[PDB]
């Protein structure tokens, strides 16, 4: 936190949110672009879900509390609560608690970001398929 | 393997051998989806058939494991350099990963230009990381609720043993500010290790 | 190499696995008593009232065999007794609680549910001491 | 012994030489089709052809009756 | 026979249908390999040029992929993977004709007229860049550094290339300029910053201990001889059986060595540059650190680049014994440099050496085994590039982008041709126009509607622009910074329509016993 | 038409994120472009059937998963 001014509700939290922003985004844009997004995006309300399963409070009961307080005109970073956008990730269902250590910060969560994308391009980096006998 | 065998190493031609990597790519990623978290749940691998370790780190599973194919093998790749890197985002990293490839070959595929398929890819991160910057509503531990007391009062609670955040809350304001060595690596920076923390029963 | 195999599928062959160890010797603990037999590879007869013994000489299995062994070794070197004991609560558990909780659904609160059974016992045992 | 009968003969004779005969009648006359020839059980290259001499004494003779028309020309 | 018919219908179909599995080309496509081999060995591959010149097949019709690459590199240096792709365009004519009841004598003679014809038409297209002028090869080299992995090392690189390929430069757009003569050399240390044109002759070797000759002067030697020295090829009566009898015979074998070493010195030597292959030992081991003291530079069981330049370049002879002293054919010097660089790397320069007007060096630097292959790669292709205007200058459009171009205009021509050979080539036309589609098509699901989209956006454009294949959009083609020389698209055709043709001209099975 | 039909979908789709207006696909022109002002008219009520039906039709569908037949 010291490192980097700048925070956010990290684990499966801030993917939470942005899903529903990148694709706003991703509607917006059309074509090829809207569909690259739009694949980017409903990746990231997948992993609270999953994490939620884990200590037994499940996914439907996560996705119907979390994308509620997320609105068109709650697209805001703030500073203080009006919208919930953490989550935290013992409880596996969103409380109030803005400041756990459940939280990493964005140092982190870029680079969660960047190699997930990463595992996609490599694999298709690939020119030519040979057997070598 | 799946389709034809008229070749080998893990070529199959056509849709098959797409098929057959992500599939696997899939597996790794599903030992690591009930190992999520600080709730994560304990695996057995069984090493030999004499030998067994019990694990719940998403890195540290994969590296034990056979790789055999491609997918597997840059997929466990991904998960240990993370964890060379920092150690965290190490069991999260591979399920979003399992489900990106699997779209991807198929709308790059679906080209007007390859390189523009996977730069909307990078746009999507691009407004990612903005919105991360911006935001300083949650984790805020320099402008908290009571600073650091409030950020190691919730941190204690969501890690209870007992009645924590009370006592254990101020040591960790004493701590971090005890080390008057700052490690300038973007703001200043003190080491948590440089601390002596002391058992006494 | 990597096998997969997910959720309660995993969960049966733990069950399979402990329950058989039990019986005999939920039988041989006690003031009253019973003999697993062995049938040697080599022939032969040996017979003791102590399972582990005979999961030693023969027959180890991937989930909670290989456990029982484990933890009862660490069980002689403490106090010295109730080798016997521990193989017999740990598979009664695992056999009567996970059926009926995991076809209603939910796995992490029966892990919940062992600590409060934990608490409960250390007070209530306690006060008849 | 072996022995190989009246027609059978005459058979082999037949089918043995005409095989080994489309090899060199491709590149014979006037610009028609030439051979390349294909070796992968001495040694494995492609060698490019025109001339009879290299086409019939490289491929090998297995069949009795081919033998005394490569050996002649 | 049936010998003919079955033949041809099975090569054709074994070669074409590896290059659909290797049509994935360009850009991020396909699904990685991992490959578990014939002889059980763990291989990891990438990139398409690289495979293509390593793949190991033993189907006479599949080898010619592998050898088609490698005269491309030699000519082009340029478009390696490229070539290939569009034989395969060729193979997917044969087929279709067969069927028709073309004959395949016919179908070779129409490759050739193909050729006649695509070529000129290529040069029509084509904007005429000058092989000698600085500013166009300046941005020509960009274009392929920034297509390949490099983006940041591309800035030093454009300008090393202009300046090594003008050394060597003849003033026609006849065929010139080699890596015959331009020499390419790695060095472990230096930084991709410090990588360093020499205009003369600079060998790639190795050299003994620290602490030698980095000054002017020096008679470059170039020798086939090896000592004269008791236990050597001199006389000795003492006869060994002892360790003690051992030991006198190699001091008086190498004391009469430190006084050899200054007869070598005498002759102006500062380099001395051994035989491949040895005599009885060539020089002793004894003798290499003695010459080290003399000034004088090593390499025993050199490498055989270094021999063909030396003699080529330089005019060095071969020279007698040092008993009976040298010759004297020696060839001209006045540089003995061990290059070091951060604290590593052994390296003879050889400057004022005697030239044919051709012959440049580059040293290819980098700080750690990979760093140095990053730069090799990149610099490759970008000396290549220049080198291909020389040869035979010009600008087309890149990424293979003018054989798409070509099949519009190529199709007009066939009609108007109105012979036998007229269906074949236009039938090639519109198998030019599956290159951007076959590339794309293996790697995903729900083929069939990208596939013919790519086709509509190029030829609708018209002679003079279409998709580009290194951006996309529908935007002029000729000149973007979306080119390549004409030597490379022209030669690639022109490979292509010899091996493919071969396929078609053999009959009956032939296998050699 | 004769277009990709997954590439179009999309783009008809920022169109009712940048204006909320007609855009959608034309096979009584073979293009993309509003419909309303390419005289593409036809009533609210074919589609107010259309939607009812197929939520009806929908329902009863995915609600039954114990069939008791008889071949008597």
């Amino acid at each position: 936190v010291l490192e980097s001014k700048s925070v956010v509700p990290g684990g499966g939290a801030v993917e939470a949110a942005l899903s529903i922003y990148l694709e706003n985004y991703a509607t917006s844009m059309g074509s090829r672009e809207q569909l690259a997004i739009a694949e980017f995006a409903r990746s990231l309300l997948v992993i609270p879900n999953t994490l939620a399963v884990n200590a037994a409070q499940d996914s439907t009961d996560l996705v119907a509390k979390l994308r509620a307080f997320h609105n068109e005109a709650q697209v805001n970073p703030e500073r203080k609560n009006l919208k919930w956008i953490g989550l935290d990730l013992s409880n596996g269902k969103p409380r109030d608690n803005k400041q756990a250590g459940v939280f990493e910060p964005t140092i982190v969560k870029v680079k969660s970001l960047k190699f997930a994308t990463e595992a996609a391009i490599t694999i298709l980096r690939i020119d030519d398929l040979i057997k070598l006998h | 393997m799946e389709g034809p065998l008229s070749v080998f190493g893990d070529r199959s031609t056509g849709e098959t051998i797409r098929s057959q990597n992500v599939m696997a790519a899939a597996s790794i990623a599903n030992i690591v989806k009930s190992s999520l978290g600080p709730v994560g749940l304990d695996k057995m691998l069984v090493d030999d058939i004499g030998d067994v370790t019990i694990t719940n780190d998403g890195a540290t599973i994969l590296k034990l494991l056979e790789v055999e194919h491609p997918a597997a093998k840059v997929l466990c790749e991904l998960a240990d350099l993370q964890d060379k890197e920092v150690g965290d985002g190490t069991t999260s990293v591979v399920i979003i990963a399992a489900e990106l490839l699997k779209n991807a070959d198929e709308l790059v595929k679906q080209k007007i230009h390859p390189t523009s398929v996977i730069s909307g890819y990078r746009l999507a991160c691009k407004e990612a990381v903005r919105y991360i910057n911006e935001n300083l509503i949650v984790n805020t531990d320099e402008l908290g609720r009571d600073c650091l007391i409030n950020a190691a009062k919730t941190s204690m609670s969501s890690k209870i043993i007992g009645i924590n955040g009370d006592f254990f809350a101020n040591m960790v304001v004493d701590a971090v500010l005890a080390i008057k060595y700052t490690d300038i690596r973007g703001q200043p920076r003190y080491p948590v290790n440089s601390v002596n923390i002391l058992k006494a029963h | 190499n990597t096998k997969r195999e997910s959720g309660r599928k995993v969960q049966s062959g733990n069950i399979n696995a402990a329950k058989t160890i039990a019986d005999i010797i939920r039988t041989c603990l006690g003031p009253k008593s019973m003999m697993k037999m062995l049938l040697d590879p080599m022939g032969g007869i040996v017979m003791t009232n102590d399972g582990n013994a005979i999961l030693r000489e023969i027959q180890v299995q991937h989930p909670a065999a290989k456990s029982m062994i484990e933890i009862s070794r660490t069980q002689d070197e403490e106090v010295g007794d109730g080798t016997t004991s521990v193989i017999i609560l740990a598979g009664e558990m695992l056999s009567v609680a996970e059926h009926f909780l995991e076809q209603q659904m939910h796995p992490t609160v029966v892990i919940s549910a062992y600590r409060k059974a934990l608490d409960d016992m250390i007070s209530t045992l306690k006060k008849i001491s | 012994a072996d022995e190989e009968r009246a027609e059978t003969a005459r058979l082999t004779s037949f089918i043995g030489a005409i095989a080994i005969g489309d090899l060199v009648k491709s590149t014979l006359g006037p610009k028609g089709m030439d051979k390349i020839l294909l070796s992968s059980g001495r040694d494995a290259s492609l060698m490019v052809t025109n001339d009879g001499a290299t086409i019939l004494k490289n491929i090998g003779v297995d069949n009795p009756a081919a033998k005394v028309l490569v050996d002649m020309s | 026979r049936d010998k003919p018919a079955q033949i041809r219908f099975s090569n054709i179909s074994a070669a074409k249908a590896v290059a659909d599995a290797i049509r994935t080309s360009l850009g991020p496509k396909g699904m990685d390999k991992m490959i578990q081999d014939g002889k059980g060995d763990v291989t990891i591959t990438n990139d398409g040029a690289t495979i293509l010149k390593q793949m190991q097949v033993l189907h006479p019709a599949a080898r010619m992929l592998v050898e088609l690459s490698k005269a491309q590199d030699i000519e082009a240096g340029d478009g390696t993977t490229s070539v290939v792709i569009i034989a395969g365009s060729l193979l997917d004519s044969c087929t279709k004709l067969l069927q028709k009841g073309i004959h395949p004598t016919i179908i070779s003679e129409s490759f050739q007229k193909a050729l006649e014809k695509g070529i000129e038409i290529l040069t029509d297209m084509s904007r005429p860049v000058e092989l000698s002028d600085r500013e166009t090869l300046l941005n020509s080299a960009t274009t392929s550094l920034n297509s390949k992995v490099v983006s940041q090392y591309s800035s030093l690189l454009s300008p090393m290339s202009v300046n090594a390929v003008m050394k060597v430069i003849d003033p026609a757009t006849a065929t010139s300029v080699d890596l015959r003569d331009i020499k390419i050399v790695k060095k472990l240390g230096g930084t991709i910053d410090d990588c360093e044109l020499v205009e003369g002759l600079v060998l790639t070797q190795k050299v003994s201990n620290s602490g030698i000759t980095r000054v002017e002067k020096a008679k470059i030697g170039l020798i086939q001889f090896c000592l004269s020295a008791p236990k050597t090829d001199m006389d000795n009566q003492i006869v060994v059986s002892d360790y003690a009898q051992m030991d006198r015979v190699l001091r008086e074998e190498r004391a009469y060595i430190l006084n050899l070493v200054k007869q070598i010195k005498k002759t102006g030597c500062n380099v001395l540059l051994i035989q491949k292959s040895i005599l009885r030992d060539a020089l002793s081991d004894l003798a290499l650190h003695f010459l080290n003291k003399m000034k004088i530079m090593v390499i025993k069981d050199i490498e055989r680049e270094d021999i063909e330049f030396i003699c080529k370049t330089i005019g060095t002879k071969p020279v007698a014994h040092i008993d009976q002293f040298t010759a004297d054919m020696l060839g001209s010097a006045e540089l003995a440099e061990e290059v070091n660089l951060n604290g590593s790397g052994k390296l003879l320069k050889i400057t004022g050496c005697a030239s044919p007007g051709k012959t440049v060096t580059i040293v290819v630097r980098g700080s750690n085994k990979l760093v140095i292959e990053e730069a090799e790669r990149s610099i490759h292709d970008a000396l290549c590039v220049i080198r291909c205007l020389v040869k035979k200058r010009a600008l087309i459009a890149g990424g293979g982008a003018p054989e798409i171009e070509l099949a519009l205009r190529l199709t007009e021509y066939s009609r108007t041709l109105s012979g036998m050979e007229s269906y074949c080539v236009r039938a090639f036309a519109d198998a030019m126009e599956v290159i951007p589609s076959t590339l794309a098509e293996n790697a995903g699901l729900n083929p069939i509607s990208t596939v013919t989209e790519l086709r509509n956006r190029h030829a609708q454009g018209e002679k003079t622009a279409g998709i580009n294949v290194r951006k996309g959009g529908i935007s002029n083609i000729l000149e973007e910074l979306v080119v390549q020389p004409l030597l490379v698209s022209v030669s690639a055709l022109t490979l292509a329509t010899e091996t493919v043709r071969s396929i078609l001209k053999i009959d009956d099975v032939v296998n050699t016993r | 038409a004769g277009f990709d039909a997954t590439n179009i979908l999309n783009k008809l789709r920022a169109r009712h994120a940048q204006g909320g207006t007609w855009y959608g696909v034309d096979i009584n022109n073979e293009d993309i472009a509003d419909n309303f002002e390419a005289f593409v008219w036809e009533p609210a009520m074919v589609r107010i059937n259309a939607l009812t039906a197929a939520s009806e039709a929908a329902c009863l569908i995915v609600s039954v998963d114990e069939t008791i037949k008889n071949p008597r």
